[PDB]
């Protein structure tokens, strides 16, 4: 259990880069 | 390039209240049968 | 080769055969006698 | 509104309607009487009569244990009350 | 324990063959069919006042 | 069989009857 | 004008009595599963197949009558009158159970028969299906109950006989060997029936009792047009009752009635579910954790351990008459009995 | 259960079909006697001192 | 001028018939001794 | 076509059930079924 | 705005992100799988395949991947107990792994056809608006499944290029993939009889290649395309739920009466093998031989193999669990260890008895004693006072033939009584209960939790059948019914024809 | 709409939306299949459940 | 009372899970 | 563990009541 | 491993609780505009 709740977040993490990334607010001039 | 099809959801407060209650009352029944 | 069963079989596929068609028979024929009107 | 068959407080209080039920109701009543006062519905149905649940000196049940040996021993334990 | 009381109950005055508790049944069974009759009935009779987006 | 000859016996009387008493009355649909 | 539409336009004639297509299954359907029910509990035995009489020729009366289950042995099979089992004979077939089938099988695609009726006469006349979809609870129900049950099972022998006591008897061999009391989705249904004649009670008296002044009368029922535009009763009035007395109250009339086809349908589908589970003696028998402490600890009593008490007695003192076909020897002192009794 | 709680009792049949001999022809409501049995020979297990439980 | 035969009149003694015959059956088995 | 009154086969119509029910309760204390 | 059970409606005019959502629930279903076929190869021990098969360690979706050919671990052992196969990359891990990689290609095609929906081939040429031509995508799809529906007959099951699948004996010892020809004939249309999937799928394919064909050809007859709404979406969903929950049904009665494709050795038991004494009667043949070709009573019953007395245990009938009985089958009466042999039990006269079995209904059963015939011999008494038929009284013994306590007696009452408690569950094993801190109470096997949860999810479909369908047919009024309707259409005699205004008078 | 290379290969199979084939069509001969399919379940429900025996077919893990 | 330990989690997260779905759906009702 | 969860289940419920009625959205006559 | 098996509500909790508090803010925030 201990070893899937480590693999988990890891993996949680890897997605929330893919969506700061990719699905940011963009940036907009002025 | 924006999507026609989006519309917004709701859910009003008596919603919210039947919907709490209902999975309040679902967990104290189910709990005993969780732990056995 | 046909078994007791397979005879069997064949009796109520023909039976029911017979049942169906004799109920749409009538109800055809009835319902050409007795046709709605429309103006 | 109504969808034209004859209204029924007409017909259960017409004449002709009790001219002919009159008849027809208790032809069937004795017919049903009949049936079982004759005997006609124990040998239709397969239901026992009084004296044929057991035999005389048995009293274990006759159940049917095999699928598709059963009619015949239901045809067995009727052979085994004469 | 109510089901404990139940199960004696039934025991102890055969509750079940009881006319009076298949009158019970009888009200209770009709009430949950009439209940969903006439909300299924109601339901079904609703005027059009809102578009397929919304809540009827 | 003679007890299916009596249990039907009644019945078929109860029929004729019925159409003796009714047949003119039905002989006027026939449309 | 082909000859499906001239028998379209006769089949939705507006008669006394509706037919549609729909008719042509639930009516000859129908009748069977009702005629042959009454035919079994006049004249037919239960004798072969359970060791019981069942009929009021054998002199029961209207509680003990049943169309009962066929023997263990015939397993699942369809009891066709022309199958391997009855071979065509009429009288055999009653004695082996064959009206049983005739009647859940006739009966189920009566039920189809009944809902296609539902949506049938709901497209012409131009209203919501609503009725239809209420109606699958008890199709659930019985699909379940008659069908879905004993195919997990070692046979149609333990499905419910068609009877009032044999039903009861049901009631009880589920308490005894399933502990279906226990059973959450059993409560569940329970939850959902006594809700919805508790919604059909307290719906039809406050209506009843917040209707406005519309005839002179008495009797207040003449001052109803069924035509008339407004509201015969106070929706204002009953939820400010409601709410002062109970804390809460509708607001909203079509919630209100939704809310009436939801309780008691839903219920019906949990308790389907349980008992799908129960096909399979997946049951909801025991709580380990009190099974453990009560092993180890014989002072540990409480109301789960009773009723298992109450449960062992009525399998050991009902299972040799109940499953003939096993024939069960029980000597006097196997049975489980306390003091006395 | 106001009435039966002053012993007025559901219907008995038990062994009410008997044969031409006297045989007992179990109906269904006997099959319900034999589970009642069941419950009132365990219920209170160690409660009754003596045969019969009047109350 | 109503019709006498209709498809209701099929439906109530497709009932009717079948009860009355019953009942008289019942009838005589008040009368049977074992 | 309506010249029998309603009240009237209501009445018989009754009674002729109430002695058809009367004798079913009979037939429960005599012969089959009576337990003796 | 749209209420909570109605937010996926924004996808029914937009045939671009219904793609995606279909996409991301297909990545969703691939990765759950792989996901799966991992954690039960974190947790599966492959050292015993006699008396601690998958099925007692509560593996799922391990028999799936054994069912069609994929039977060793890159670890190196298979499941048929051979040690040093060399299974290539389709190895369970390599099977979970691929699950794993499409799971995320799936992912990314779902963000393309949502940011890019606005796709020209989903808009009709004619009128401009998102148009699907249901009938044709039909066909095609049909098509495609007739092809795969008969190359995965043709090749995969016959062997020509591919593995077969897994194929036993009757009692389940033999288990193992091997190439299975075709049964044309009707003996393919026996449940048991594995050639008949063969033959199934090969024809049924061929059938759908050319049903495929048809209906990318030949257009709807108008009179079916009004009345089963052919250009509405819902009406494919409505149909989709009704065939799925038909396949549901018939799962879950394979999968609970048994068939050639949900082995034994790969799901358990039946309920119905305990029934009817199904391995009792085959172990008890084989001892019958063995006495006739002049073998002692340990021999005979020495030479039944542990395998076989294992299925003659009421502890592997999938019927005798609970539904909050959680896990393997060894969390309840332990990992099975030994056979600790055959038991005969006898009285003072030397006549042997034999203990009735519980029956699959009862949670707890006594202990009864026949002798060969039937008559109640021994049994262990509820209340002593007044028992006749006890096993102090009348002198039950145990002798053990085969397994651990082979050419064993016991004398002692209580040591007998333990063992007839046990016999009552057949063959007697020895179990370890400590390594799982198991708890002593039957479990159900995957046979049972794939049964019940594949039969309620048919019976829930029924429903969703019902819901879509009436929504398809009576789209016209979902909203309620039409505000300026007249007394005229509901109320009775005016129209000769139910709802037909054709008909006045 | 956006086009595309993939997209304008594929827009033939989807072009032919509401096109209908007049009246009835096809729908006897649908008929046929359906009641010739129907019969066929019903062979394979009943040897299933051993109401119909055919020679050669045991319906027993055996088999 | 030898209990599931899992029950736990189980029972925390059956609520945990849809009443916050609840609450998200309710709380930006709210602000439109 | 158990009988915390219980309780605390249970005192939700009774916090949510007093919200139900106390803090409904008030039918108004419109 | 011998772990504490609290570990896993604490994680879970620890994970859930703050962060579904985020999503509540911002899913309001965005129907604001
Ligand atoms: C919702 C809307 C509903 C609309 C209502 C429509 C109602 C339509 C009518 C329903 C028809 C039901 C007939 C099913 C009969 C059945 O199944 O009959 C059962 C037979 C299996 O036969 C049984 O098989 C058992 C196992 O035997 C096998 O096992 C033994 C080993 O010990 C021997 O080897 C034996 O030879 C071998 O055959 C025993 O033999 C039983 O005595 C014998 O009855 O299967 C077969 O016909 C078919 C098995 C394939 C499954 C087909 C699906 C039907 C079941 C769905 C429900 C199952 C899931 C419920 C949970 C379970
Ligand atoms: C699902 C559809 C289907 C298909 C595609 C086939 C196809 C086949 N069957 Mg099977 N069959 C089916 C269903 C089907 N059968 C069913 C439901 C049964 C009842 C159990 C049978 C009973 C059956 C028998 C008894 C025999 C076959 C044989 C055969 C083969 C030769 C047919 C022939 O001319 O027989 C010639 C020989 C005969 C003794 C006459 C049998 C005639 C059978 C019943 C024809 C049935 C198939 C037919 C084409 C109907 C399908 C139409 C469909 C595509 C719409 C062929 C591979 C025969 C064979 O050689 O294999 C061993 C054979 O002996 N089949
Ligand atoms: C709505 C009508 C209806 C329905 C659904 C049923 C349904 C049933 N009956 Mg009941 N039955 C009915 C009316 C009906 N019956 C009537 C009116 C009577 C009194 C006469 C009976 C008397 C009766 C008895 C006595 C028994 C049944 C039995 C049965 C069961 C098995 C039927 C069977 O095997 O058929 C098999 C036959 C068919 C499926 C019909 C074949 C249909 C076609 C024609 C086959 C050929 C298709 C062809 C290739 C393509 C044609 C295309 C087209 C364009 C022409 C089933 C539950 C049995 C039962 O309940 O046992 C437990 C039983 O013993 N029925
Ligand atoms: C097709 C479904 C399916 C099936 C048949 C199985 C089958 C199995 N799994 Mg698998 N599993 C599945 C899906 C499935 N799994 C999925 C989706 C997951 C990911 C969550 C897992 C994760 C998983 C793990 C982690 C483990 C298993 C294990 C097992 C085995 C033991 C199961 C057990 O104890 O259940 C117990 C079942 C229950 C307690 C039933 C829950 C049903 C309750 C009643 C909830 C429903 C109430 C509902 C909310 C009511 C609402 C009403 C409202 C609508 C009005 C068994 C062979 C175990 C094993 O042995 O591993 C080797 C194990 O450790 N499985
Ligand atoms: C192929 C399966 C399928 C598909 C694609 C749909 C698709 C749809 N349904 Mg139908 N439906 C189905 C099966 C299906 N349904 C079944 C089986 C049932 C019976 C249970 C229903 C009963 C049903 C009703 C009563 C209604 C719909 C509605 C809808 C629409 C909106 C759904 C929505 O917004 O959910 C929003 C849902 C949520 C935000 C969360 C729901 C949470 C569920 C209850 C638990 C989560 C399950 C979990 C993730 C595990 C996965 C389950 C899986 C393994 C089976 C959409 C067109 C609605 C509609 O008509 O709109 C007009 C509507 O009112 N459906
Ligand atoms: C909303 C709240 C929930 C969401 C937050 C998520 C949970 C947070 C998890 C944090 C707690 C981590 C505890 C893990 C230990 C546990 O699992 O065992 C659970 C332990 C209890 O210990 C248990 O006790 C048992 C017998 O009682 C046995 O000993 C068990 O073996 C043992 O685990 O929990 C506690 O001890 C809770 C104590 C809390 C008091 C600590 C505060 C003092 C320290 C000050 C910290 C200030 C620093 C602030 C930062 C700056
Ligand atoms: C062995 C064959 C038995 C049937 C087999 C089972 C399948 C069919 C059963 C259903 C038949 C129901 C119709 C019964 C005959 C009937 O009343 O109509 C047909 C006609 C005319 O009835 C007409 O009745 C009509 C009203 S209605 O359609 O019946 O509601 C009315 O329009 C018309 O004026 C009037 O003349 O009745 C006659 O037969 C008169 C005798
Ligand atoms: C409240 C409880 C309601 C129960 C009904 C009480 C009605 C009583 C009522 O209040 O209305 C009384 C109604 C008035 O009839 P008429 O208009 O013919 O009589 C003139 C009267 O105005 C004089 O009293 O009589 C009938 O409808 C009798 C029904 C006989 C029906 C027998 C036919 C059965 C057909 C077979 C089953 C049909 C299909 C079933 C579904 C598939
Ligand atoms: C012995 C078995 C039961 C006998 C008494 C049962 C009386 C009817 C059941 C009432 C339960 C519902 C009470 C709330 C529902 C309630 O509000 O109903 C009110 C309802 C209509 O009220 P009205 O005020 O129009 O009529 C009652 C009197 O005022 C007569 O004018 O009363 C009835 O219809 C009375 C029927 C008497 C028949 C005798
Ligand atoms: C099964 C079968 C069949 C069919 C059959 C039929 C169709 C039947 C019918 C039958 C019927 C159809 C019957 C009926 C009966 C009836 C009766 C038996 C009744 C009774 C009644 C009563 C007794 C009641 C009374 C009362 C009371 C109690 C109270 C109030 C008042 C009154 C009056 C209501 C056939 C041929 C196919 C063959 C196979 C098998
Ligand atoms: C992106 C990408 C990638 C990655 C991927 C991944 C990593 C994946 C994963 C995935 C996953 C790993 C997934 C999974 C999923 C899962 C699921 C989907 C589950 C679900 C479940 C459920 C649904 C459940 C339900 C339930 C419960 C909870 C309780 C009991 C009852 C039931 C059973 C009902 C790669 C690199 C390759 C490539 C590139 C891209
Ligand atoms: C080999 C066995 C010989 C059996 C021959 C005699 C039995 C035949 C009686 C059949 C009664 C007809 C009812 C079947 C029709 C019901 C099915 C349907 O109509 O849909
Ligand atoms: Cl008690
Ligand atoms: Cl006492
Ligand atoms: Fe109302």
């Amino acid at each position: 259990m201990e070893t899937i709740t480590y693999v988990f977040i890891f993996a949680c993490i890897i997605a929330l880069f893919f969506f700061a990334i990719f699905f940011r607010e963009p940036p907009r001039i002025t | 390039e924006p999507n026609p099809n989006r519309q917004p959801v709701e859910l009003n407060r008596t919603s919210l209240y039947l919907g709490l209650l209902l999975i309040l009352v679902l967990a104290l029944l189910f709990s005993s049968y969780f732990f056995n | 080769t046909i078994t007791p069963s397979l005879k069997g079989f064949f009796i109520g596929l023909l039976s029911g055969a017979v049942v169906l068609g004799l109920t749409f028979a009538v109800l055809i024929a009835i319902s050409q006698i007795d046709k709605v009107q429309r103006s | 509104g109504t969808t034209g068959e004859r209204p029924f407080s007409d017909i259960i209080t017409s004449v002709r309607y009790w001219v002919i039920h009159s008849i027809t109701i208790p032809a069937l009543f004795i017919a049903g009487w009949l049936f079982v006062s004759t005997g006609l519905a124990y040998d239709v149905f397969g239901t026992p009569r009084p004296d044929s649940y057991y035999a005389q000196e048995q009293r274990s049940i006759p159940l049917v244990t095999d699928r598709f040996e059963a009619k015949q021993q239901v045809e067995t334990f009727l052979e085994q009350l004469k | 324990g109510t089901f404990n009381f139940m199960i004696v109950f039934q025991a102890e005055h055969n509750i079940l063959m009881h006319p009076f508790h298949q009158l019970g049944v009888a009200g209770v069974f009709g009430g949950a069919l009439f209940c969903a009759m006439h909300g299924s009935l109601v339901t079904s009779s609703l005027i059009r006042e809102t578009t397929e987006t919304e809540s009827a | 069989d003679w007890r299916v000859l009596v249990v039907l016996l009644p019945v078929l009387l109860a029929a004729g009857w019925a159409v003796r008493n009714i047949l003119p009355y039905a002989v006027k649909q026939v449309q | 004008r082909g000859w499906f539409d001239i028998l379209d336009d006769w089949l939705k004639r507006d008669r006394f009595v509706f037919v549609g297509w729909s008719g042509i299954l639930l009516f000859p359907c129908a009748y069977l599963a009702l005629g042959g029910w009454l035919t079994g509990t006049t004249f037919v035995t239960s004798w072969y197949t359970h060791g019981l009489a069942s009929s009021y020729l054998e002199g029961c009366n209207f509680l003990t009558v049943a169309v009962s289950t066929p023997a263990n042995s015939m397993g699942h099979s369809l009891l066709l009158l022309w199958g391997p089992e009855a071979q065509g004979d009429f009288t055999r077939w009653c004695q082996l159970g064959g009206l049983w089938t005739f009647i859940a099988l006739h009966g189920a695609f009566g039920l189809i028969g009944f809902m296609l009726r539902q949506f049938e006469i709901a497209r012409l006349v131009g209203v919501r299906p609503y009725n239809a979809i209420a109606f699958s609870a008890p199709i659930a129900v019985f699909v379940s109950v008659f069908l879905i049950y004993p195919l997990g099972q070692s046979s149609w022998f333990f499905a419910p006989s068609f009877g009032v006591a044999a039903i009861f008897r049901f009631l009880l061999f589920f308490q005894g060997f399933h502990n279906w009391t226990l059973n959450p989705f059993h409560m569940m249904g329970v939850a959902g029936v006594l809700g919805g004649a508790l919604l059909c009670a307290i719906h039809g008296a406050t209506v009843e009792n917040t209707l406005f002044q519309d005839g002179e009368g008495a009797s207040t029922f003449r001052a109803f047009n069924p035509t008339q535009a407004e509201e015969t009763y106070s929706m204002v009035t009953a939820n400010r009752f409601w709410s002062q007395i109970f804390g809460i109250a509708f607001s909203n009339k079509r919630w209100l009635h939704f809310f009436m086809l939801f309780v008691p349908v839903t219920g019906l589908w949990m308790s389907a579910i349980g008992v799908v589970g129960l096909a399979l003696n997946l049951r909801s028998y025991d709580f380990i954790s009190q099974e453990i402490r009560a092993a180890e600890d014989p002072e540990f009593e409480t109301f789960y351990t009773k009723n298992l008490l109450l449960n062992e007695g009525i399998r050991a003192w009902m299972a040799p008459q109940d499953q003939p076909h096993e024939n069960f020897v029980f000597p006097e002192e196997v049975l489980p009995r306390g003091n006395a009794l | 259960i106001s009435t039966m709680a002053f012993n007025l009792n559901g219907f008995n049949f038990n062994h009410s079909v008997i044969d031409a001999k006297g045989n007992v022809i179990n109906t269904w409501a006997d099959i319900i006697n034999r589970a009642n049995l069941g419950m009132e020979v365990m219920h209170e297990r160690n409660a009754h001192n003596f045969p019969l439980d009047l109350a | 001028s109503y019709p006498i035969f209709t498809v209701r009149w099929v439906a109530v003694h497709t009932l009717a018939v079948p009860t009355i015959f019953f009942l008289g059956a019942i009838a005589a088995m008040q009368f049977i001794q074992r | 076509g309506g010249r029998i009154p309603l009240w009237i086969v209501a009445t018989v119509a009754g009674m002729g059930v109430i002695v058809i029910v009367g004798l079913f309760f009979y037939g429960a204390y005599a012969g089959l079924g009576s337990s003796l | 705005g749209l209420p909570w059970y109605r937010v996926h409606t924004v996808l029914i005019n937009d045939p671009g992100r219904l793609i995606a959502a279909h996409l991301m629930h297909t990545a969703l279903v691939a990765g759950w799988a792989g996901s799966m076929a991992l954690y039960e190869l974190a947790t599966f021990d492959p050292s015993d395949p006699v008396l601690n098969p998958m099925w007692r360690q509560g593996m799922f979706v391990l028999p799936f991947m054994a069912r069609l050919g994929v039977t060793g671990s890159w670890s190196g052992w298979s499941i048929t107990g051979e040690t040093g196969i060399d299974p290539g990359f389709w190895s369970f891990e390599g099977v979970a792994l691929a699950h794993i990689v499409l799971s995320g290609l799936l992912f990314l095609a779902a963000c393309w056809h949502w940011v890019y929906w606005d796709l020209e081939l989903f808009r009709d040429p004619r009128t401009g608006e998102p148009a699907l031509d249901l009938p044709k995508m039909f066909g095609i799809h049909l098509f495609l499944a007739g092809l795969l529906c008969f190359g995965f007959g043709a090749f995969h099951l016959t062997g020509l290029f591919g593995p077969g699948m897994w194929v036993s004996d009757p009692y389940g010892l033999t288990g193992s993939v091997q190439p299975v020809a075709p049964e044309w004939g009707p003996d393919g249309f026996n449940p048991y009889n594995p050639g008949g999937v063969v033959a199934h799928h090969i024809a049924a394919g061929i059938v759908g290649i050319i049903a495929g064909l048809f209906h990318i050809l030949v257009r709807p007859p108008q009179r079916l395309y009004k009345a089963l709404r052919m250009g509405n979406i819902e009406t494919v969903l409505s149909s989709s739920i009704a065939a799925v929950f038909f396949a549901a049904f018939v799962v879950a009665g394979t999968m609970w009466y048994g068939s050639a494709t949900t082995p034994i050795e790969l799901f358990g038991p039946t309920r119905y093998q305990w029934d009817s004494s199904y391995f009792q009667q085959e172990i008890n043949r084989r001892v019958q031989a063995s006495l006739a070709s002049g073998a002692t009573l340990e021999e005979a019953w020495s030479a039944i193999p542990e395998k076989l007395a294992f299925y003659d245990y009421i502890g592997n009938n999938p019927a005798k669990g609970g539904l909050f009985r959680t896990g393997p089958m060894n969390k309840g009466d332990g990992i099975a260890q030994a056979w600790k042999g055959h038991a005969v039990f006898r009285n003072k006269e030397g006549e042997e008895l034999f203990v009735r079995r519980m029956p699959a209904f009862f949670e707890s059963f006594p202990v009864i004693l026949t002798d060969k015939n039937g008559v109640v011999k021994a049994d262990i008494p509820f209340r002593r006072a007044e028992s006749k038929y006890s096993f102090e009284q009348q002198g039950v013994t145990v002798s053990f033939y085969g397994g651990e306590l082979n050419g064993q007696t016991f004398t002692d009452p209580p040591t007998v009584k333990s063992y007839a408690r046990k016999a009552i569950f057949g063959e007697i094993f020895e179990f370890d209960t400590e390594t799982l801190n198991s708890d002593g109470i039957f479990r159900t096997s995957p046979r049972g939790w794939f049964t019940f949860a594949h039969a309620v999810f048919a019976l829930l479909f029924f429903f969703g059948h019902i819901w879509h369908g009436a929504r398809t047919l009576f789209r016209d009024v979902f909203s309620g019914i039409d505000p300026e309707l007249s007394p005229e259409q509901v109320e009775w005699g005016f129209y000769q024809k139910v709802g037909d205004v054709t008909t006045r008078r | 709409a956006r086009r595309t290379w993939l997209g304008d290969i594929l827009r033939p199979l989807n072009s032919e939306y509401g096109k209908v084939a007049p009246g009835w069509g096809t729908t006897p001969l649908m008929a046929v299949f359906m009641g010739l399919f129907l019969v066929f379940l019903l062979i394979i429900l009943e040897i299933y459940n051993s109401t119909l025996i055919l020679d050669g077919v045991n319906v027993s893990w055996k088999a | 009372m030898e209990v599931n330990q899992l029950g736990l989690i189980a029972t925390a997260l059956f609520v945990l899970v849809p009443s916050v779905f609840l609450i998200i759906l309710y709380v930006q009702t709210e602000s439109q």
